[PDB]
């Protein structure tokens, strides 16, 4: 069976840059691969068939070329909308297997989180569980430290954390944590408190409140 | 634009 | 235009059965070609089985995880093509995409979810700020999620007056049951001077909640 073997797992591109995403086929395909962008959330769509023609309603900037091995998508002067995930299949011989896929993502200028703290629902109090929910919206770049801190104490118990897919908007990351206690066990405190710390900032932004306040 | 291949 | 609407995904017991369809118009639906594919939740596509048209005997091909389990078929008198699902395993959950020949259309999707999990209906919290000293005009409120399966679920806010400053994050397993929250950002002439409410929607176990945010 073919394999095809893609490059490179993910790119972080500004605007009006040129990038190159490259596909290897482990056999001779000729000339029977396609290239596909999606977004997350959405379904695939075909830009280039036969390893260099450009699909209808596909911006001239999508250059497909390449034969027989080796072939490569090309992207001039990427745009805002050209983020998503690139895939490659080709189509010699059943089964007609995918690339790994390319995660591309829009290079922006940094900026900070704004972090928020909640305490625990009236309405979740009244059916014994204590969830702690920590807001830190709008910051670039993707990776960022979030840690807890409960009465003075550091916790690293019940946290989970969810980042979100950049937004077309404003190119930004945001993610949330949640501290989710015994419901008994929040009782047995009052000082909560959120600590996120991120590139932009050595001094981490502290966000807190008192249970009993 | 060929609905059905035979390669 | 050309277009491909998929329907049937839901949630199947493992070892069960299931039979999704597509339904294709717009294009002369038994001259092509057509196919499935597959994509596990973060993961990539998966090319699954493909048919060829009546003149060329309707001939069938398969992938090797899903071959002897999985039949591909088509209705040319209705211009619809199905993937029965047989004694179906974990690993076939997935959002399974009818495709056109060579990839020129994909349709929208189903959700396929094999788990022996039950569904349940979700808890909905209202998150309020608390503690205080407020250090921004705007101020960012939310809606928290708790147990709920299967996916998905719909989060709004005031019947989708509320556009934009909405984050709706992704969700994460813990003990069979997902969880999410949803943030807002309003400011302070907004609320609460205004009401703002989040209508937390679950297709499957048909529920409906909506919640107001209220200063503790
Ligand atoms: C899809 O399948 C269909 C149905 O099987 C098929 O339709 C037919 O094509 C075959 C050829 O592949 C035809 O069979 C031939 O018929 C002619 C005329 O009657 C015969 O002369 C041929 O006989 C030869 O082979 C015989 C052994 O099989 C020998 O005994 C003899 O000496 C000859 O060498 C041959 O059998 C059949 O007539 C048609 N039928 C129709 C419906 O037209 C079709 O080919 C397949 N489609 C594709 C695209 O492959």
């Amino acid at each position: 069976y073919i394999q095809m073997t893609q490059s490179p797992a993910s790119l972080s591109v500004s605007v009006g840059e040129t990038v190159t995403i490259t596909c290897r086929a482990s056999e001779n395909i000729y000339s029977f691969l396609a290239w596909y962008q999606q977004k997350q959330g959405k379904s695939p769509q075909l830009l280039v068939y036969a390893a260099t023609n450009l699909a209808d309603g596909v911006p001239s900037r999508f250059s497909g070329s390449g034969s027989g091995t080796q072939f490569s998508l090309k992207i001039n002067s990427l745009q805002s909308e050209d983020f998503g995930t690139y895939y490659c299949q080709h189509f010699w011989g059943t089964p007609f297997t995918f690339g790994s896929g390319t995660k591309l993502e829009i290079k922006r200028s940094d900026a900070a989180p704004t972090v928020s703290i909640f305490p625990p629902s009236a309405a979740q109090l009244s059916s014994g569980g204590g969830s702690v929910v920590c807001f830190l919206n709008n910051f670039y770049p993707k990776d960022i430290n979030v840690k807890w801190k409960i009465d003075g104490a550091e916790r690293g118990n019940g946290v989970l954390n969810s980042w979100t897919s950049q937004d077309s908007a404003d190119s930004t990351y945001s993610m949330s944590s949640t501290l989710t206690s015994g419901g008994d066990e929040y009782e047995r405190h009052n000082s909560y408190t959120c600590e996120a710390t991120h590139k932009t900032s050595t001094s981490p932004i502290v966000k807190s409140f008192n249970r009993a306040a | 634009l060929n609905p059905d291949p035979s390669q | 235009e050309v277009q491909l609407v998929e329907s049937g995904g839901g949630l199947v017991q493992p070892k069960g059965s299931l039979k999704i369809s597509c339904a294709a118009s717009g294009f002369t639906f038994n001259i092509y070609a057509m196919n499935w594919v597959r994509q596990a939740p973060g993961k990539g596509l998966e090319w699954v089985a493909r048919i060829r048209s009546q003149s060329n005997n309707y001939t069938t091909y398969y992938a090797d995880s899903v071959k002897d389990r999985f039949t591909i078929s088509r209705d040319d008198s209705q211009s619809m093509l199905y993937l029965q699902m047989n004694n179906l395993k974990t690993e076939d959950t997935a959002m399974y995409y009818c495709v056109r020949q060579m990839g020129d259309y994909w349709g929208q999707g189903t959700t396929l979810t094999v788990s022996s999990a039950v569904k349940t209906p979700p808890s909905v919290y209202p998150l309020a700020p608390g503690g205080g000293a407020i250090s921004n005009s705007m101020v960012t409120l939310g809606c928290l999620v708790n147990g709920y399966f299967p996916e998905p679920v719909t989060v709004t806010w005031n019947a989708g007056s509320l556009g934009s400053g909405v984050h709706t994050f992704p969700a994460v397993l813990q003990s069979d049951l997902y969880t999410l929250s949803s943030s807002v950002t309003v400011p302070v002439s907004t609320w609460p001077s205004e009401a703002v409410t989040c209508n937390v929607a679950h297709p499957a176990s048909a529920t409906s909640v909506d919640k107001a945010i209220s200063p503790v």
